[PDB]
């Protein structure tokens, strides 16, 4: 619709450096090479499928999947809180679905 | 798995809706003339919603010119595109400064598993008999079921009439939370 | 094989005799240039006098396979290989030839994989109805000349040795003599299956002295 | 008669400052500026070219009073082929002819996001997908080479020609074309499978004895030679009364 | 939510639970971004249950396992019982009862059309032009396009158009590309005992059916067509990763002497003066050549060049496939072969198989060639500037092959044999549109009645490099940094466009007077209504594109209160 923009980026949610770089990108000013945005909502639906992996079979894939689906979701929230705090934003909270 | 993918340079921006509005209209205009989209299709109402959510003065002149220069005597499909188009132009003027709206008019489907004589398992999304609209979907969601018990539109008949109704904000007499 | 034969001097045999003197006695490197030179004369003689006419003839007018439509080709197969008098195909292999050709018409003019309209060549025992059916499903094949690939297929089917030799000459090339001369004896006993039922097209073996 | 038809039919505007060469060209066949539906753009994917060419077409249409809300549909065929330089406009012309004869208008499938600057040009639309229209009456081809070479050609749907001839002449033509088409398909498929579409001519249609006699008679025409079946100049049809 | 366990969704619903489509579930989640839920979330955390009452089905895993078992078991039984009842029937009633039920499939073969223009019935076509048009036009001054062709990165005009309009090949388009690229060849004779008529793999000589061509070659076809990484084998081993230059050094230490003929020796001597020493070896009569201290010497070195992608004619394309003989191929610049093929394919698209047929209707002085090039035979130019310098074997007559007018010359000397005009424009990227302006004016002047028009250009190393230094072309290393694949590096009118993509090939149209086209009964693909060129203005940038061509729309508007009676076709017909 009118006023709508879509930005597509490559992104491994499994990587800490990509999580920090992406939120830094969104929040950096256009001069510094960012979008100079300020998120109103985050919807972290990234997942990798795990079929047939019971307790005895938990290994590398599972520990990795767990990093995408919990640890880096907390890091992504953390980064948004650090960027908002840095620019002194106390009245525009980002809804996390 | 922890190998970086993100770089600022690979970011692809999409913001040229002013252009895409005019191509969306033209595609609709011709899909109706070539009788790919009929007056009974929900795909016509979905495209109207998407054209109205990109309404500006450029797009209105575009639609005016195309519809006003349609020769309706060239067949039924030309009369149809003219009738709809005239409506769609009126909707687009009433919403020129309104905010664009997420509004789905897709037919709510439900699951159907069939096993034939030979025993081939076929899954299909069939239409739900009671729910043919998202308003009805919310009613059905609000009523729940026995298990959860603890102790007028013109869709699928005349898409031009349903288009006419799009910019009208339906006032709610009594809310679905009371039911 | 170049063996003398006594035949009744019909128009067909007199042609055969003439071609033995002028065309079939030439060396192989001068055969092809001579067939190009005399092409029109050869065709006019075949269509008038001989038992095996020039296949590519539409309503009396000499063509080539390459200047015939797929409709023209199927109707000319039926005209030459199917006997109106007995309402039957003079030979089953001739029907199988004509069916193989109509399946190739379907292949060439169909856009997607489909079911053949000629399911069994038993359907060809009313050939006019079967031709209408194929050329109504694929009406382009009424107006398009043969693909060059389908000419080569048609000539390949004419050389098939598990079928009765075709009752026509489809092309003028090095193999003209084999096309002209093979399977030349039966026509005298089956005049119904010859262009006008005309005995004068046919070879009839007979002795000069026993003729008295 | 021809000069009368040139003065009134073809060249009625060559000395009329009130008619644009572009307007006249269409008006010849009773088409208006609004009937120029597609513009094959040079569209090289450079910053300078793509704004310049949009600006130019836009200013042309604005001056000739093209109806508001009737943009020309941009076609940018070089998203698929790239820029072959010399050959650029020939490819565009081939696609313009394919557009007129199909009504299909190809989209720039690499038009991810149309530059915001181009929004200002109201008389140009930049589709990203293929439109099957009900018919394109005319196409503009524009080029912009190195060394200030600008060019434009208009191509008009061929069915506006047959309005200018009688039914008898048309029907005679349609018959001749149907025959010619059939022979062409024959020639084409034969040439394809035997790798002989290209056949170099060993000899000119005249012998070196007739070369000067043919050059000097403007009514000399080749005939199908009886012996060879090849088209040649016969010495009888050179400076002949008939 | 339903996209595996879709098949039990209906079984779960039968318990009075709700399963959602993705569209319903997105609708539910977008409800959590509405203003009311947002202001709710800002007060205390919000927990939305969008579960559809599934939390009330007791022991859900076993319940869903039961549903899956009683569906798979039911299907599997019915399959096994159907297979045994089919086998029983076949045993008891034999294979002849199952012979009259079987049916024959027709697999399509590629029927490549020449896509002539459809001619309507005279009543339909008389309804689009104004009624006054009859007898108003002079058809000797109406230029029609009667045939066209190209050689380009997507093959012919037929294939290019399939890929441009539909983004994918039909069976006819796929076979045509497979023939062009030399993946398949026709065969008519004995093929491993059996006689065969049809396509064969060009390498294995195994039969290929038309239906099987897409599954077998479409990947290879799409990978080796259009805009793609430069293929060194197509460009005399040119690799833009390794671009060979030579640096000039002064020798410090005297080189090991080397053998050389006598002529090569006094050539070395003539160049270097005292800085070389040549001494006959009395035995054999060769000469020991010793470069001394201070002698100039050239050492090769490679540069990594940043343009790696081009629009190249499909890998496989060979002029032999179209019938051009080896003697012509060895004689001429590669560009000329694109022209020769485009000219015959343009003549076939016009329905003119024998070009001499034109001489049944027009004099030999009435067939023009108005086609041109930006740079002409740039491979011959490499030959005479670089390969001659490096004392490599080069044909003596390479110069004639370089000239832009040489492509037209070969067309006349191999196909047309006209004595008509010859007007070879050079217009860089506007050469084809200038060729149509020249061809139109040539015909309207009376000097010709048929003109071949069009343009052609080759892609070679030196032009690639020089377009890169002008910064005209896209830097391929930048495009890779932006995640762009080759296919998506030409993006006109886009916000991120950053230079053009070099390509090679030809394109030809046959234009002629409408009055001759009707007489000859050739197809008519369009009317050339106008063709015009324009320079721009004072300036110091030769690459700068300008608004000169705006002049085609020049028009006085000082006094426009009343319509000019000229524009009215009734008036003009009344005067005629």
């Amino acid at each position: 619709a009118k006023g709508s923009t879509l930005i597509v980026v490559p992104f491994n949610q499994g990587s800490k450096q990509d999580v920090e770089a992406l939120i830094e990108f969104i929040y950096d000013t256009e001069k510094n090479g960012g979008l100079g945005w300020d998120l109103d909502a985050i919807i972290p639906f990234a997942a990798i499928p795990e079929q047939g992996i019971e307790l005895e079979h938990i290994d590398s894939k599972s520990e990795f999947a767990h990093r995408i689906m919990l640890t880096n979701i907390l890091r992504m929230m953390g980064c948004v809180k650090k960027q908002k705090s840095a620019r002194g934003i106390e009245t525009r909270p980002a809804q996390v679905i | 798995g922890v190998a970086t993918s993100f770089s600022r340079k690979k970011a692809r921006t999409f913001d040229s809706s002013w252009n895409w509005a005019k191509q969306s209209l033209l595609s609709l205009y011709f899909e109706i003339i070539h009788g790919v989209l009929k007056n009974v299709d929900r795909e016509v109402v979905s495209e109207a919603i998407n054209i109205m959510n990109r309404s500006n003065d450029a797009l209105i002149k575009f639609m005016e010119y195309h519809i006003s220069n349609t020769d309706e005597t060239k067949g039924e499909n030309y009369q149809l595109v003219k009738t709809l188009g005239e409506q769609l132009i009126e909707n687009c003027k009433q919403v020129l400064d309104v905010d664009p709206v997420y509004k789905d008019v897709a037919k709510p489907t439900g699951p159907k598993t069939a096993i034939d004589k030979n025993g081939n398992i076929t899954y299909s999304e069939e239409p739900r008999e009671k729910v043919r609209k998202l308003s009805q979907y919310v009613q059905e969601m609000a009523l729940g079921g026995p298990i959860t018990k603890e102790s007028e539109d013109a869709l699928d008949k005349d898409s031009t009439k349903e288009v006419a109704s799009l910019p009208n904000k339906s006032t709610i007499s009594k809310t679905v939370s009371s039911t | 094989m170049g063996e003398p034969i006594h035949k009744i001097a019909t128009r067909g045999v007199m042609l055969w005799k003439e071609f033995d003197e002028t065309i079939f006695n030439l060396p192989k490197n001068k055969l092809v240039p001579t067939l190009e030179a005399k092409r029109d004369y050869i065709i006019s003689r075949l269509n008038a006098d001989f038992q095996k006419p020039w296949f590519a003839t539409v309503n009396g007018q000499a063509r080539d396979l390459a200047t015939m439509t797929y409709e023209e080709v199927a109707k000319r197969l039926v005209e030459l290989m199917f006997i109106r008098s007995t309402n039957s195909w003079f030979d089953v292999t001739w029907r199988t030839f004509t069916g193989d050709f109509l399946r190739r018409v379907e292949e060439r003019f169909t856009k997607s994989k489909t079911l053949s309209l000629i399911q069994s060549y038993s359907l060809l025992d009313k050939p006019d109805e079967a031709i209408e059916k194929v050329f109504n499903a694929y009406p382009a094949a009424r107006e398009q000349f043969l693909n060059a690939q389908d000419i080569d297929h048609f000539l390949s089917m004419c050389q098939n040795p598990m079928q009765k030799p075709v009752p026509f000459v489809p092309v003028l090339d090095r193999r003209f003599e084999i096309f002209f001369k093979k399977d030349s004896l039966w026509q005298s006993e089956h005049l119904e299956a010859v262009v006008d039922q005309d005995v004068q097209r046919t070879c009839i073996l007979h002795g000069p002295v026993a003729a008295q | 008669l021809r000069a009368a038809q040139q003065q009134w039919g073809n060249d009625f505007y060559k000395r009329d400052p009130r008619i644009a060469p572009l307007r006249g060209a269409l008006a010849t066949y009773g088409l208006t500026i609004d009937d120029l539906g597609v513009a094959s753009f040079h569209g090289t994917s450079t910053k300078a070219n793509d704004k310049n060419e949009s600006a130019t077409i836009n200013e042309m249409m604005k001056h000739l009073g093209r109806s508001e809300g009737n943009p020309v549909i941009g076609v940018f065929q070089k998203f698929l082929t790239g820029h072959p330089k010399g050959a650029a406009g020939a490819w565009m012309m081939n696609g313009a002819l394919q557009i007129l004869n199909s009504g299909i208008i190809p989209g720039n499938r690499n038009a991810d996001n149309v530059d915001k600057i181009l929004e200002q040009f109201e008389y140009v639309l930049y589709p990203s997908k293929t439109l099957k229209t009900d018919g394109v009456r005319a196409v503009s081809i524009t080029s912009f080479g190195f060394g200030q070479k600008g060019g434009q050609a208009i191509v008009v749907h061929p069915d506006y020609l047959y309005g200018a001839i009688t039914e008898d002449r048309y029907n005679e033509y349609v018959a001749k074309v149907s025959a010619r088409e059939k022979s062409a398909y024959k020639f084409f498929h034969n040439g394809m499978i035997y790798n002989k579409l290209f056949v170099s001519k060993e000899h000119a249609p005249y012998t070196d004895e007739l070369e000067e006699d043919v050059y000097l008679d403007p009514l000399a025409r080749v005939s199908k030679d009886k012996k060879s079946g090849s088209l040649t100049f016969n010495s009888k049809n050179i400076q002949s009364k008939d | 939510t339903r996209g595996a366990n879709n098949i039990i969704a209906e079984g779960i619903e039968k318990m009075g639970v709700r399963t959602f489509s993705q569209k319903e579930m997105a609708f539910n989640l977008l409800g959590l971004l509405t203003p009311e839920v947002v202001e709710l979330c800002q007060k205390s955390p919000v927990m939305a249950d969008l579960n559809g009452g599934l939390q009330f089905v007791p022991e859900l895993k076993e319940f869903t396992a039961k549903l899956r078992k009683e569906l798979v078991e039911t299907s599997e039984v019915r399959k096994a019982v159907s297979i045994e009842t089919a086998l029983e029937h076949k045993v008891v009633n034999g294979n002849s009862a199952d012979a009259a039920y079987a049916q024959v499939e027709i697999q399509p073969r590629a029927n490549i059309q020449l896509d002539f223009p459809e001619l309507k019935p005279y009543k339909q076509v008389k309804q689009i032009a104004p009624a006054e048009l009859e007898g108003l036009l002079d058809l000797e001054r109406v230029i029609v396009v009667t045939g066209f062709a190209e050689v380009g990165p997507w093959g012919s005009a037929r294939t290019r158009w399939e890929m441009e309009a539909f983004g994918e090949f039909s069976l006819e388009g796929c076979v045509e590309m497979a023939w062009i690229m030399g993946f398949i060849s026709y065969h008519n004779g004995n093929l491993k005992g059996r006689p065969y008529t049809g396509w064969v793999d060009s390498k294995t000589k195994e039969p290929v059916d038309d239906k099987d061509v897409k599954a077998k070659y479409e990947t290879s076809i799409l990978e080796h067509s259009g805009i793609r990484l430069i293929e060194p084998e197509l460009f005399n081993g040119y690799n833009p990763e390794k671009k060979e230059m030579i640096q000039e050094v002064i020798v410090e230490e005297d080189l090991e002497p080397f053998e050389a003929s006598k002529e090569t020796a006094e050539q070395f001597k003539h160049q270097h003066g005292d800085k070389v020493d040549i001494f006959e070896i009395p035995e054999t009569g060769e000469y020991s050549v010793k470069l001394l201290k201070g002698a100039t010497l050239y050492i090769p070195k490679a540069l990594r060049f940043d343009r790696l992608v081009a629009g190249q004619i499909p890998t496989g394309w060979n002029a032999k496939t179209y019938g051009i003989s080896d003697d012509i191929i060895s004689q001429v610049d590669p560009i000329t072969l694109f022209v020769l093929v485009s000219v015959v394919e343009a003549f076939i698209a016009s329905g003119i198989t024998d070009p001499y047929e034109m001489y049944k209707y027009v004099h030999v002085s009435e067939v023009g060639n108005c086609s041109g090039s930006g740079m002409g035979g740039v491979s011959a130019l490499r030959g005479m500037f670089k390969d001659r310098f490096k004392d490599e074997p080069v044909q003596n007559d390479i110069l004639q092959e370089s000239f832009i007018n040489t492509m037209s010359a070969w067309v006349n000397m191999l196909l047309i044999s006209s004595s008509g005009p010859i007007k070879t424009p050079v217009g860089a990227c506007a050469t084809s549109v200038e060729s149509v302006d020249i061809g139109v004016e040539t015909i309207l002047s009376g000097k010709a009645r048929i003109c071949i028009v069009g343009g052609y250009d080759d892609f070679q190393e030196e032009g690639s490099f020089e377009f890169g230094n002008m910064k005209a072309t896209s830097n391929t290393l930048e495009e890779f940094e932006h995640g762009r694949t080759p296919a998506e590096m030409s993006r006109p009118a886009t916000t991120t466009r950053n230079g053009f993509m070099e390509a090679q090939g030809a394109g030809i149209q046959i234009i002629m007077q409408a009055d001759l086209a009707l007489k000859m009964g050739v197809p008519i693909y369009g009317i050339v209504a106008m063709a015009a060129t324009a320079t721009d203005k004072i300036g110091r940038s030769v690459p700068a594109p300008g608004k000169g061509i705006l002049t085609t729309a020049r028009e006085h508007h000082s006094s426009v209160k009343y319509a000019s009676p000229n524009l009215n076709m009734k008036y003009r017909k009344r005067q005629l």
